[PDB]
């Protein structure tokens, strides 16, 4: 069990780089295949050239958090490789390192953004249950994936889902509060507490982002789409209700509460505007998109929901791909 | 999967330092010197105790793969503390650690850092990460000393005297190779075992099984008294060498 | 940044909808034909149609209905665009000045909603009390037709039935009632609801729900005399009204799917129907009046009238004439006779309106060597399939070459003075075990003919099961002369083999010019075809000769000539073949990081790959290493429909969402990743579905060179028959025309008060982005049509800062001359 443990000693020469596949949390993700095994792997890391702090601390966080987490719904970091290092000349060595991840077939963003894939109710059940099982595992280890986006949600053609980029992930502690960056999640998936300036936020920040993803699979359009933080809070208020001390006692505690007020004190119209969603999912959506993070559901409670409690991981339902409609419709 | 970070006492006679002509007494001194160097510098920087031990664990493991003659001790210890800060989320600038080191080191000892003290340390970070095989997560006997003491119920003053005395023994065991010989759970039990003998406390009475005279077994399984006596013998050897007496 | 310029060379010709009413005046009978973003207004005469007005709208016309509320002299027009722009229009003519007034305007898009499968549906209450819109699943939007609703505000009523097929407003109901066919897991049913403007909710419908055919298609609102509704399906036609239930299932309508309907008699006795094979039917409603004064339905009858063009919309004009609005073929005016001719047909064609239909592929070729160039398109589908010869001559001259089968791809071979055309025809499983074609076509009427005797896939011992009556596609390679356009030869490919790509070129050291076809073995079970062939033909002395075949494990979606080597895309793989001295293909290098390599374009050693969802990728052959290498890729996900190379740094693409975009190399080589990042520098909502990009120009060139402000010429054909041109601009010319557009938009009044910037904005279901890097040439060329006071208002204070000088002020006449030069590029 130590052959696979020896890291940093292998070179990137064993991987042939196919090309770049996208932009990750801090750096761009590239694709490669191992010469020895022939396996497709996902590559991505940073550079050691900035001697201000040497090895990046945000990268050290992603290495520490990911090596502790092992789950069927989490991308497993395979190994870590380096550039060609000079013998005996380790002082002049300016070579960088590379993180080796497991490569998945597709990405949820590209599938939805193109509009080709279709999600049935059973497909969404297979999607959300795997998403919450991994999220509950990492939340159980007191870690927060502060960057839940469609580009970081990966799926294989079998139907298995995995989360990807943990570079923006930090550790959570209920006792010791550490101030964090108020802006951390993509504006379309950002929880309302971060819009209002919460620096010490709860693990419920990921539940809100996945809630916007749950509704996005039924409408094929993102729920809240705005270019500014205040405009984002307005769209959230028109659907989930305006932030008010009635539904959110500590909303006054948040700094930007008096600063960022919506136009009116809108009422919650979530169940009305989502009447086409099944009742099992609509109740889940209502709890996941709760304004107050203390009243917002947890990752385990979503797995004990009428929509996901009885879902079987054996019936892994892959998303429907068109066949001859890609050349000309029917 | 994960690398093994534990050797036997008999294996310490074959470290890269030993095979280059260094005698066993000198390497043990170089380890105690380097450990307090990481300890004293990080203490001046106001670092958490887990950060100090993390650099010390990196330090002990590093010279199982390398020789003290080829790598300066204080340059390596500074690099360990610098990396340990970013690992345990208590980061410090490299210039701030070098400044603290020069204050507490004489001209000769700081001469190991060469003409550029920062660069000689920053360069060693690559070799440190490769040597530790990128196994950054490190556990320490502190959390187990507290996790086991919380399950003890009885005289609050007697239990607290046990904790502080055992906690003192944990700080002293960092100066030794015990960190490499045994897991942190056994060390946390051994320091409870040592502080129990010195204070003449019968810890089993404070446990949920008051007649289970081998109280530690409900904490850490498969630990013979031979291991606890071996650890206790090594910890008290530090006090007997320097002639200092038990804290008590 | 990149700068481009797009103009429409041929407006959309496919008819998307047609209605009859009294819109221009209360006396005239008008026929409003709706093409994509275009509205044509005609007046019915005894000889035909008289055009009166044609207006353009900044949106794709989705719903178009004429209605007359109480207190209006003549009918008003309601139009809803694809981007949910709603408006109510009125015709006003003061002598010779004809203008269309925007009575109401608004955007009915909902923030949240799943777009329905059967598309946007628009119906109006018979009493003109409300406008019914079906935009999202489980939601029914109601626009109350009140005098004060000039903003067209609307509310949504919750709908239990999520999957609706079609809906109409019923006749003869006390309260406004809708009738719709919905589909649940228990099949399809028809249900009714009553709309209440006062309660703003649904009440229980008049008549109960019935279990109907699983393939129920359309709902027909039978007028007051009979009442109720008629449900059209694939095999049965059913009438539902209260307890009365009637169902006819004639055997003739089972042969072809019915697609359109129209009412002939206002009393509701006769209805028109049309199928996919062009047949025109008449639905007769026999009346049984009961000694109580009431007119119940005796029976239903269907009679075949004749054959028309495959029509998207039918509309009956008075005195027995019917307008056949076709999307797949030429639109027609047909006369319905009471007596059948000697052939048994009651239909006789009056006029033929040319429709380029679906332009699947096209090539620019100077057939007559006039330096001008002609555009030869594969146009039409099924019986309406044809070739079109287009030339600039001031109106386009178009010659039609009917094929009577579906054309696929075309290529020109000057060495043989002929074209290569891939085509497909529809045959039906007969009783002999084989297949029998419905009609003769170009593949059957060839002078000489041949069939592939290949044994590559003859490894299947058990041939797949065939039942009688199932349609099959038969693919052929047509050799058509360039002068007579006579089908000289037709090569029929293997059974279940689809022709997808076609190229004509020489390869390697082989001097013979070859026809090369990339095919695919298509079976219904296939989870993407896994068999295919690359076949090389040589047309010599009137006979097509099979030169060589190469077996591939997938579909050859596209091929192209590369430096004397054959570049072919097979499923996710992009392969480069070498033509050996033994006249056989040999693989050199491959690239695999694709999903479905569809469209390929080459220029030098660079290769542009158009993926199903990865957008565009740049590939380099690199002759030294002998392997492909990724250069740069567009990381914004897009569903590509056609790609094209503009220059060595700019690339042009087309999306399935009717959007054009332009990628370019970042042109700043800091990090190697910036180079690898193709930056989308142009965005533009075209409104049309581009199928084929083609370099070239149809303008007459009499040695004139560089006299144009524009550089380059790219032609493209669309599904609606629209043909356009894309060209690049300098930064000086771009800012001049772009600043002019903003001045023209504030000046020009749009139909329905639609913002031009909103119309040209990049638009998918998920993203809405403003247009950039593109100059709407149709808006710039409209400067030569606005009145003189509007011209000077646009040129007032307009200073051009082209550079290498100072912001000189523009004159009104100086801008008129510039646009006249821009009108010469098409
Ligand atoms: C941090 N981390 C990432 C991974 N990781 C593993 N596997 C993939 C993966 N595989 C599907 C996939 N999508 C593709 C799109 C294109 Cl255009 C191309 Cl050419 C190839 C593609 N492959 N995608 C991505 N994304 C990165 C950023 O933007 C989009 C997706 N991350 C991946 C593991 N850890």
């Amino acid at each position: 069990g130590q052959t696979e443990s020896d890291w940093g000693k292998r070179c990137v020469d064993k991987f042939d780089i196919i090309g770049i596949i996208g932009e990750g949390t801090y750096g761009q993700v590239y694709k490669a295949k191992d010469k020895d095994t022939g396996e497709l792997v996902a590559l991505k890391k940073v550079r050691l050239d900035n001697e201000k702090e040497g090895f990046p601390i945000t990268a050290i966080r992603e290495i520490k958090i990911l090596r502790q987490l092992i789950h069927r719904s989490v991308v497993n970091m395979k190994e870590i490789v380096t550039d060609k290092q000079d013998a005996l000349d380790f002082k002049k060595d300016k070579g960088a390192f590379y993180l080796v991840f497991e490569y998945m077939d597709h990405d949820l963003m590209g599938l939805l953004e193109s509009g080709l894939v279709h999600f049935s109710e059973d497909h969404i059940k297979s999607f959300m249950k795997q998403l919450m099982e991994g999220l509950e595992y990492c939340h159980k280890k007191n870690f927060l994936h502060r960057d839940i986006k469609c580009s970081n949600i990966l799926l294989n053609n079998s139907g298995q889902i995995k989360l990807a980029d943990f570079g923006l992930a930090r550790l959570y502690n209920s006792e010791e509060s550490r101030p964090y960056t108020n802006k951390v999640i993509t504006l379309w998936y950002r929880p309302p507490e971060l819009l209002l300036g919460e620096e010490r936020y709860t693990p419920a920040i990921d539940v809100w982002s996945c809630g916007c993803i749950l509704g996005e699979l039924f409408t094929k359009k993102p729920i809240f789409q705005a270019n500014l933080e205040l405009a984002q809070l307005e769209l959230i208020s028109r659907l989930c209700g305006s932030p008010c001390p009635a539904v959110w006692p500590d909303v006054i505690k948040l700094p930007y509460f008096n600063t960022m007020k919506p136009k009116k004190q809108y009422r919650r119209r979530l169940r009305e505007e989502f009447s086409f969603i099944p009742s099992a999912a609509l109740d889940l959506l209502d709890h996941m998109l709760t304004l107050d993070p203390s009243k917002r559901c947890t990752a385990e409670q979503t797995l004990q929901s009428d929509f996901l409690k009885d879902v079987e991981l054996s019936k892994m339902a892959p998303p429907d791909l068109p066949h001859w409609q890609d050349c000309h419709e029917l | 999967t994960k690398p093994c970070w534990y050797w036997d006492k008999k294996d310490l006679a074959h470290t890269p330092s030993q095979l280059e002509g260094l005698d066993p007494a000198t390497e043990a001194r170089y380890r105690r010197e380097g450990a307090r160097f990481i300890f004293d510098v990080g203490t001046r920087l106001g670092l958490h105790y887990d950060t100090l031990a993390t650099g010390i664990i990196y330090f002990h493991r590093f010279y199982m793969f390398h020789s003290f003659k080829q790598f300066p001790r204080y340059v390596t210890g500074a690099c360990c503390l610098f990396l340990a800060g970013k690992v345990e989320e208590t980061p410090k600038k490299c210039k701030d650690i070098i400044k603290t080191a020069r204050s507490l080191l004489n001209d000769v000892q700081f001469g190991q850092f060469g003409d550029d003290p920062k660069e000689e340390v920053m360069v060693l970070e690559r070799i440190l990460l490769q040597t530790i095989k990128f196994d950054l997560q490190v556990e320490h006997p502190y959390q187990f000393l507290l996790k086991y003491a919380k399950q003890l119920k009885g005289d609050k003053n007697k239990i607290q005297k046990l904790v502080q005395m055992a906690w003192t023994f944990v700080n002293d065991s960092l100066c030794t190779t015990l960190s490499l010989q045994w897991e942190p759970e056994i060390i946390a039990v051994a320091v409870m075992y040592l502080a129990g003998r010195l204070c003449k406390f019968e810890i089993q009475e404070w446990t949920s099984k008051p007649m289970y005279r081998r109280w530690w077994e409900q904490f850490v399984q498969d630990v013979p008294v031979d291991v606890l006596e071996d650890i206790c013998h090594q910890i008290l050897d530090l006090y007997s060498q320097g002639k200092q007496q038990m804290p008590h | 940044m990149s700068y481009n310029y797009v103009v429409t060379a041929q407006k959309p010709t496919a008819v998307n909808g047609c209605v009859t009413g009294h819109f221009t005046s209360a006396e005239d009978l008008n026929l409003l034909i709706a093409k994509n973003t275009r509205l044509e207004i005609y007046v019915v005469t005894a000889e035909g149609l008289r055009p009166v007005k044609e207006v353009g709208m900044y949106g794709k016309i989705a719903v178009m209905e004429l209605f007359r509320p109480k207190g209006e002299s003549k009918d008003l027009l309601f139009i809803l665009t694809a981007k949910y722009n709603a408006c109510i229009l009125e015709y006003k003519q003061s002598g010779e000045s004809i203008d269309i007034i925007t009575r109401a305007h608004g955007n009915v898009q909902d923030r949240i909603g799943r777009p329905s499968e059967t598309g946007i549906i628009g119906i109006i209450d018979p009493e003109c009390r409300m406008i019914g819109l079906r935009l999202y699943d489980g939601l029914f939007k109601v626009i109350p037709l009140d005098r004060d609703n000039k903003e067209l505000k609307a509310f949504n009523i919750r709908l239990e039935e999520l999957h609706v097929i079609d809906v109409k407003f019923l006749y003869g109901c006390q309260a406004p009632t809708i009738c719709f066919v919905y589909q649940d897991p228990q099949g399809r049913h028809v249900k009714t609801y009553e709309v209440s403007l006062r309660e703003k909710e649904f009440n229980k419908g008049p008549w109960k729900q019935e279990n109907v055919e699983a393939e129920a298609s359309m709902v027909i609102a039978v007028p007051e005399p009979f009442g109720g509704a008629i449900i059209i399906g694939q095999e049965s036609i059913t009438y539902h009204n209260g307890d009365k239930y009637l169902a006819i299932a004639p055997p003739i309508i089972k042969q072809s799917t019915i697609v359109c309907h129209n009412r002939v008699d206002p009393n509701g006795s006769r209805y028109l129907l049309g199928d996919m094979e062009g047949r025109l039917f008449m639905l007769l409603l026999e009346k049984e009046e009961q000694m109580d004064g009431t007119v119940t339905l005796k029976d239903l009858r269907v009679e075949l009238l004749g054959e028309t063009s495959i029509a998207e919309c039918l509309t009956y004009l008075d005195n027995g004439v019917v307008f056949v609005g076709s999307r797949l073929g030429d639109s027609q005016l047909v006369k319905l006779n009471v007596d059948s001719n000697e052939q048994g047909s009651y239909v006789v064609a009056m006029e033929t309106f040319t429709n380029l239909g679906p332009i699947v592929d096209m090539c620019v070729v100077d057939l007559e060597r006039q330096g001008q160039g002609q555009l030869v398109t594969c146009s039409g589908a099924f019986k309406e399939g044809s070739l079109r010869i287009i030339r600039n001559g001031q109106k386009l001259h178009i010659r039609t070459v009917p094929l009577y089968e579906s054309p696929r791809k075309i290529c020109y071979q000057e060495v043989s003075q002929c074209f290569g055309v891939l085509s497909s025809r529809i045959e039906v499983q007969d009783t002999s075990g084989g297949t029998t074609a419905l009609r003769p076509s170009a593949s059957t009427q060839a002078l000489s003919s041949s069939v592939s005797s290949s044994k590559l896939f003859s490894s299947s011992t058990a041939p797949h099961e065939t039942s009688f009556g199932e349609e099959v596609e038969v693919h052929n390679l047509l050799i058509i002369d360039q002068h007579t356009f006579e089908v000289l030869h037709a090569h029929q490919f293997l059974q279940n083999e689809y022709a997808l790509s076609l190229v004509s070129c020489k390869l390697g050291k082989d001097p013979n010019t070859y026809f090369i076809v990339g095919t695919a073995m298509v079976y219904p079970e296939e989870a993407e075809p896994k068999q295919g062939r690359i076949v090389v033909f040589q047309y010599s002395d009137g006979k097509l000769q099979t030169v060589a075949e190469k077996e591939v494990k997938g579909a050859v979606y596209s091929m192209v000539e590369f430096n004397g080597k054959l570049l072919a895309s097979i499923n996710s793989t992009v392969r480069l073949y070498e033509w050996t001295t033994e006249k056989e293909l040999r693989t050199e290098c491959n690239h695999y990081n694709n999903i479905m390599a569809l469209y390929l374009k080459t220029k030098g050693d660079f290769i542009l790959v158009g993926d199903l969802m990865r957008s565009v990728l740049l590939l380099a052959y690199k002759p030294m290493e002998g392997n492909f290498e990724e250069i740069a890729r567009d990381f914004n996900p897009n569903w590509m429909s056609a790609v094209e190379i503009l220059d060595d740094d700019n690339f042009l693409g087309a999306e399935n969402a009717f959007n054009l975009f332009v990628c370019q190399k970042d042109s700043a080589a800091t990090t190697d990743e910036e180079r690898q990042h193709l930056q989308e520098v142009g965005l533009f909502h075209l409104g049309e579905f581009v199928n084929v990009f083609c370099h070239g120009s149809l303008v007459m060139q009499n040695l004139g060179e560089t006299s144009t402000p524009t550089q380059g010429s790219v032609l493209f054909g669309t599904v609606n028959g629209m043909i356009g041109l894309v060209t690049s601009l300098s930064e000086s010319w771009y800012n001049l025309l772009l600043d002019m557009q903003n001045r023209l938009n504030k000046v020009i009044k749009s139909v329905g008060k639609i913002e031009h910037s909103f119309w040209r904005s990049f638009h998918t279901e998920r993203k809405t982005e403003p247009a950039t890097g593109f100059i709407d040439g149709d808006l710039i060329e409209s400067f030569l049509d606005i009145s003189r006071p509007k011209m000077q208002e646009v040129v007032a204070n307009l200073q051009y800062d082209d550079g290498s000088g100072m912001k000189r002020e523009a004159t009104a006449d100086d801008l008129i001359k510039v646009v006249e030069e821009l009108t010469r590029i098409h």
